[PDB]
């Protein structure tokens, strides 16, 4: 809005990064007993019963990071995915978020670019990337596919497959068809993989399984049965399914575990990623 | 005496036995799924990759694969060969068998050939065909189309990786030729597109046909998601 | 108006699910087979 | 890894898995059957089930392609093997 | 015009074009060895 508040942003943002590529980042004091709180269980009632009503992801990633408090990057832009730097018990964490209430969620070109490069600078700085999926798939229109979907949307899976700090995945509601394995799933190389009871982990949705006569009852008996996290979770594709009000624990838990990750690509002059 | 005679045929009737489903597997050339690829213009997997490698330089893996209906190979012809005598290894989508959708271990055939390229620093070839994702395994599907560009990723500047586009690619599936180096498409034959005409028109409305949202031509001059039209 | 509302509890339900499951691996610790594991004087597992 | 149609692959043989009276005859059907490479091929643990007279060139043309591979252990001083 | 470049060192050689081949392949040849590597990292952050 100003300048001093230009410069505001950059002490915040730096602030949260290493000096460099090889020195340590900063770590703080934690800010937050594990104990539970009311902004822990707040969690539980989140998820709208109504398939078609949105929530602010914002009100996930807040509950989970210290003080409430994401520095975000490319706020503006694409606002259909959230990307940020913040701390969980004093360590520096990198945000990926879909946001419901952009797009439905849906990833495009613009997102899936924006989360790309945000996601590879957090690994090549060494911040753990921490991922909150409510994604239905793609964004429908004849402009995708000629404004480049495939070169361009194959950049996030890219950076997820590249990165080896450590990472970790809560999927909250919609993992629907593409956007479940794109979105840090563990056969990307992401370590620990979360997700709510209210988790929706299928190749399609209900509104596509289908085709007093129209009627939601057979597409919500399809959601709940068919769109659950327990087959995921009989696989091993998810580690844990949690009840909502344990994310900030079981997430501060995991980067505890993970800290001393150690993990190194095979060896080459660099990559040659999608542009 | 010393213990007894037999008069078995046990060993010749074991060898006999793979002669059975060698032939079971060769007569497929000649059956209704053949009839019906070439009846659209298209060769088979096995006509691909021997047209494409050195004659009779193919080796294959995994050819009696199979599910726990159940066709061996379960949709996906891999291997190793050469082209110009130098060391390449290979996979070609079979659209004659489940449509070539990608199941569990359709999925871990393709690991396997691609672990083989990157350990023994060889080029890998791709040759894509195929109806979609194996609904029936469900998210199992999901994971092994994210595990094959995980692949593609490590391999990202350490070995060549071509992809061919000749039949249907859909949905997340095109991230893995999209992360490979060259992606090639056979004009009027192949389409490409993470968003099908039929989702596109249920959504917005407009009618798109495949040549138009995702041919050869399209993607070699617009969408610039492939480098060559064949 | 905008859309509807459900009055439906399905959110609760699948937590409810989710503690059902839970409490399924929990009652585990008093069944047979871990009666039968403590009368060879072994712990179990868990 | 190659097998031979006479592989017998099989957590246990036929006259473990048993229990004009005696007799080889369902050790056999057994033995066929049970005690075969095709389970460990459907499930890639074998890469090709091969006639024995091809041996000698399956196994010249997989030395020649695998000539090049490149594994490296994770670092360590040393290991501990069991002496 | 290219002189300019020239007198500063930007470009190495103004040459007829018919003598483009000759020099192309001349470089070509005296580089051949050229060994520089890159700053130790990760990787790069380039724009996406």
């Amino acid at each position: 809005a100003d300048e001093k508040d230009a410069f505001d942003y950059v002490r915040m943002v730096l602030g949260h990064l290493p000096s460099n590529n090889m020195g340590d980042t900063p770590v703080f004091a934690p800010t937050a007993a594990r104990e539970l709180t009311e902004a822990d269980r707040a969690l539980d009632t989140l998820i709208p019963d109504r398939t078609a009503e949105s929530y602010d992801m914002m009100r996930v990633v807040n509950a989970v990071i210290d003080d409430g408090e994401l520095t975000q990057f490319h706020q503006l832009f694409a606002p259909n995915v959230i990307c940020g730097l913040a701390r969980v018990e004093g360590h520096s964490v990198g945000v990926v978020a879909n946001q419901p209430t952009h797009l439905a969620g849906a990833l495009d070109i613009d997102a899936s670019e924006k989360a790309a490069r945000f996601i590879r600078f957090c690994d090549a700085f060494h911040v753990p990337v921490l991922t909150f999926v409510d994604v239905p798939g793609f964004l429908t229109s004849m402009e995708q596919e000629r404004d480049g979907i495939i070169r361009r949307g194959a950049k996030l899976i890219y950076a997820y497959c590249e990165a080896t700090v450590p990472m970790v995945t809560v999927i909250t509601r919609k993992a629907y068809g593409g956007g479940y394995g794109v979105m840090g799933s563990k056969h990307l190389g992401i370590d620990v993989n979360l997700a709510w009871p209210t988790a929706e982990i299928a190749v399609m949705g209900g509104e596509s399984a289908v085709r007093e006569e129209t009627r939601e009852r057979l597409v919500s008996e399809y959601t709940e049965t068919m769109c659950t996290p327990y087959v995921a979770a009989e696989r091993g594709y998810v580690d844990a399914v949690i009840m909502p009000h344990e994310t900030r624990a079981q997430v501060a838990t995991a980067l505890d575990t993970l800290r001393d990750k150690r993990m190194t690509r095979l060896p080459r002059k660099h990559g040659n990623i999608p542009l | 005496m010393t213990a007894t005679e037999n008069a078995d045929g046990r060993t010749r009737r074991r060898l006999d036995e793979l002669a059975r489903r060698r032939a079971e597997l060769a007569a497929q050339a000649t059956e209704r799924g053949a009839g019906r690829q070439h009846a659209k213009g298209k060769l088979t997997a096995r006509e691909r990759i021997d047209l494409l490698l050195d004659p009779d330089s193919f080796t294959e893996l995994d050819a009696l694969a199979r599910h726990r209906q159940r066709p061996y190979g379960d949709g996906v012809v891999t291997g190793y060969g050469t082209i110009d005598g130098r060391k390449v290894c290979v996979y070609a989508q079979d659209f004659t068998v489940l449509g070539g959708s990608l199941g569990e271990v359709f999925g871990e055939k393709i690991i396997k050939v691609l672990d083989l390229a990157i350990r023994t620093g060889c080029p890998v070839i791709g040759i894509n065909d195929s109806g979609g994702a194996r609904i029936q395994e469900g998210v199992v599907s999901l994971a092994y189309y994210a595990e094959l560009v995980k692949r593609h990723v490590a391999a990202s500047g350490v070995i060549p990786q071509i992809s061919l586009i000749i039949g249907p690619c859909a949905g997340g599936a095109v991230y893995a030729p999209a992360t490979t180096d060259l992606v090639v498409m056979v004009e009027d034959i192949s389409h490409m597109f993470v968003t099908g005409p039929d989702v596109l028109q249920a959504v917005t409305g407009q009618t798109v046909g495949m040549e138009e949202l995702g041919g050869a031509h399209r993607h070699n001059a617009v969408s610039g998601a492939a480098h060559y039209m064949a």
